[PDB]
């Protein structure tokens, strides 16, 4: 939710979202949903957004549905904000303890400062129990447990209250007299200062003492329990852990790639070379969340949320294994009505019709290869 | 009597002069005018330069000394007969003027932007500067100045104090030197491209807006005509 | 034209042209010229000029003498910004067509973002024939083929023609009648107020319906042909592919190098080193545009403007073979009057005395080595 909105080339060309895996489909509160994948900064990285040097690894769910424990690019614990490098590829984990009973449609998206948050394919993952079972409980450096649902409240709550009353306190002491119309035209003709005197301004610094007073001593009170206290931890970690990926094998060149107007489909002309050595053939076409198969080819295990895969839903002109030292040019069409659902359709309306999608190469033994491709986007009407 | 075609003057004299200017920038934009480092612009176009400001500076002090000294000294009774006369010389005056400041303002402007469009300026002195700048502003406020004169010198009414609307409309013109001058002065840390819509040329655009005091000077000059004993016959025949 | 007024040393350290090439001297109106070549983006870029992250491949004419049918650096055409990459080195290819017949000197620009035209060297071309019989015709994807010479002019024409018409004629009505001096007095004393009745307020209404009904008419109207439009296709192009140089066999070392008040001439004291396996002479330095050649070892032919080119400008204290293991320091000087015309003896006035060039080494089989130097540069006046 919030992606499909979102212009459909910044979709493709931002950040690319894949091997993501979900522990869980449903699960009850107080339980554990932890979610994983890998994702490529790409590099053609739109002018429009900020380059990540400043970026946040988010979750997309209507607030704290559930509250995320601990997450993860690279090795390393991420609660702060994170320096990504363009072209580069990371593997995260989110780990979110469910908290609200429900239906949720969780997403994993990237805070990606100046202009935008870069939204994730989302899955429905279903919580069941109560919200009165949630615990978030916490253990300081200081010895104390407690739980952060509640930490805190009663003492917050008091404070306001406190306060507000004696605000109140203060205006309830001055409209005890009437308050307007009379005090009005005493200012008028004559000279005010009657409506104001000594019974009056000694409760005025009556007040004015006690105030001074209260928040020093309630400060340094403050201070007597919880002696040891630091400051909000806060700052971009850098020299985040990219993934060490081998160099692809194939190598593909798009020459041309259309879409039609009013259509659910985009045709496109790539020359397949196949480098390396192992009969190869290709078997999907990620582009915007959404994941185009070959079925002939291969088949997701993952539950890729239902409405972004289209099963056989990418077709090649030729897919017979491609030889190694081969090298052959073919026609592809990616077509599913996702094309048209989550609105990369909307293409159109874009400033710069250029798509980004990773094709995924598959030997006769199963494993892979990841080429990514790029290339200008043409519409055909008639 | 009344009012004369010496206004055909006013209207045909900057219309000649520009149009033979317009012609003679045609003819030595190309030619001369491209390559500011070869020595026929030091002659096509630099000596026009020289030429123009030594004659600007003569004629608006023959201009404005002349009319300054010519001034109706015994100002206190002359008719309502030659009190029209006078409004209506004042009003080619503005007509001058007005003509003056849409050449200078719209014609010679925006065509400086074209020329910025399609040559990387070699110096602040371009041909369409040289003209733009240097002859064309410096001319409608001479005109301008001479208006102003005219009508304190000549008319009652404007003769009384010192007209705000109308020192507004003619000094802002004088104020657009550096103000239009910062078009290339300011636009050179920050971005020495002359994109219109940078800070520096902002001075402009203000000094621009001051062409605005002509309606509080039109007032003005429609009141004196009142003042004069004017507007009563017709006006109470309606 | 443009460059030689701009600062000397920003001239010399910003991008390097060479290669360049032309295809013709002389052309007939609707007859193509095309522009070959590569530039480096020098790795000591100046403070002042905002790296080149959004810059644009454009050409130094007076105009559309010449309309850009197409340009491309590295393989890709270039209708876009581009992202160009400090220190890299790209092919670039512009092609034009002639419209405007006379003779016009073209040069190849870089647009440098933040602060700069950065203009290469300047070629004279010829264009012979008649404006008359310039065509520029494009086939849409719409099926019509168009003339952009005059493609919507008339609409264009009629659309301005017809408002201010409808402008004209609101004012026409109202100055049927006086304009000013009864109209401002009626005001003053007594009501206004029977300056405008009736008759009046019905056309008022006439126009403001009429307005808004003409502009929605109009509209869908437009829409009604032209149903298929995208919009202004913009946005910087990233990836540019740099070329793979392979790594210069020779390594130069730049230890002092001045040039005289008023001259026309550089000297600088290089130490050559040949490393790799071939005799080595120095052929060519190249400055900021300006070619200065050894003809005792290079000539040449590609027809290089020919106040650039100084055939013999070069000078060696010793050009004889380097060979390969050796390696010598030696005195050259760049000489030519393009020094002086070109201004590079603006470099007194220039916040940065340091130069940057390319020299040209060749082997006895005349295949070719390019080094850069960069250094300070210092006056000598006395």
């Amino acid at each position: 939710h919030g992606e499909k909105s979102q212009a459909a080339f910044m979709r493709m060309r931002t950040i690319h979202w894949y091997d993501l895996s979900w522990s869980k489909e449903k699960v009850k509160i107080n339980e554990t949903v932890e979610i994983k994948g890998k994702f490529h900064v790409f590099e053609g990285w739109p002018e429009t957004v900020d380059e990540p040097d400043v970026a946040f690894l988010n979750v997309g769910m209507p607030g704290p549905v559930f509250i995320r424990k601990e997450s993860y690019i690279g090795g390393q614990l991420v609660p702060r904000s994170v320096r990504l490098e363009i072209g580069k590829t990371y593997d995260f984990r989110v780990v979110l303890k469910a908290r609200r009973p429900g239906d949720w449609h969780v997403h994993t998206m990237m805070n990606v400062q100046g202009g935008g948050p870069i939204i994730g394919p989302g899955k429905w993952i279903t919580v069941e129990g109560s919200m009165s079972e949630f615990r978030n409980p916490v253990t300081t450096l200081t010895g104390q447990t407690v739980d952060l649902e509640n930490y805190n409240e009663g003492n917050t709550y008091f404070w306001h209250a406190f306060w507000f009353a004696i605000g109140v306190a203060w205006i309830g002491y001055w409209s005890r007299r009437p308050i307007f119309i009379p005090r009005l035209l005493m200012v008028d003709a004559g000279r005010a200062d009657e409506l104001v005197s000594a019974t009056d301004r000694k409760v005025a610094m009556g007040f004015l003492a006690a105030t001074i007073l209260i928040v020093v001593m309630a400060m340094s009170s403050a201070n007597s329990k919880y002696p040891i206290t630091i400051p909000l931890q806060a700052g971009t970690m850098r020299g985040m852990k990219p993934l060490e990926l081998p160099a692809p094998t194939v190598s593909v060149k798009v020459e041309d790639a259309t879409y039609r107007v009013p259509g659910r489909a985009m045709r496109m002309k790539l020359t397949i070379t196949n480098h390396g050595n192992s009969p190869i053939r290709l078997g999907e076409f990620y582009t915007a969340s959404v994941r185009f198969l070959d079925s002939d080819v291969y088949k997701d295990t993952t539950g890729y949320p239902e409405d972004l895969l289209a099963e056989d839903g990418l077709s090649v002109s030729d897919n017979s294994p491609l030889a190694p030292g081969e090298t052959r040019t073919v026609d592809v069409t990616a077509s599913d009505a996702a094309w048209e659902v989550y609105r990369l359709s909307d293409i159109i309306y874009d400033p710069d019709s250029r798509f980004a999608g990773l094709l995924f190469f598959f030997d006769a033994t199963g494993n892979r290869q990841v080429v990514q491709i790029d290339a200008p986007l043409i519409p055909s009407f008639m | 009597l009344l009012d004369k075609k010496w206004l055909t003057f006013a209207l045909a004299i900057y219309t000649v002069f520009y149009l033979w200017v317009r012609w003679y920038e045609g003819v030595y934009g190309w030619s001369a005018g491209l390559d500011s480092f070869a020595p026929e612009f030091e002659t096509y176009w630099m000596n026009f330069l020289y030429t123009e400001i030594v004659l600007e500076i003569v004629t608006a002090s023959i201009l404005w000394g002349y009319l300054w000294k010519t001034r109706d000294r015994n100002l206190a009774a002359l008719t309502p007969r030659e009190e029209l006369r006078r409004n209506f010389t004042h009003l080619v005056w503005l007509v001058a003027y007005a003509w003056a400041i849409y050449w200078g303002a719209s014609y010679f402007t925006e065509q400086d932007g074209t020329w910025h469009q399609t040559i990387v300026r070699d110096t602040d002195f371009t041909p369409s500067h040289i003209i733009e700048f240097y002859l064309s502003y410096p001319i409608y406020i001479i005109t301008g100045f001479a208006a102003f004169i005219y009508a304190k010198t000549r008319l009652p009414f404007f003769a009384k104090g010192i007209s705000l609307p109308y020192l507004v409309l003619v000094v802002g013109p004088f104020m657009i030197l550096p103000n239009v001058g910062l078009n290339e002065w300011g636009h050179t840390f920050w971005f020495m491209e002359e994109l219109f819509v940078a800070p520096l040329h902002y001075g402009f655009v203000i000094f621009g807006w001051l062409a605005l005091a002509v309606m509080g000077t039109l007032t003005q000059t429609f009141y004196s005509f009142a003042q004069g004993g004017l507007g009563q016959s017709l006006c109470e025949a309606v």
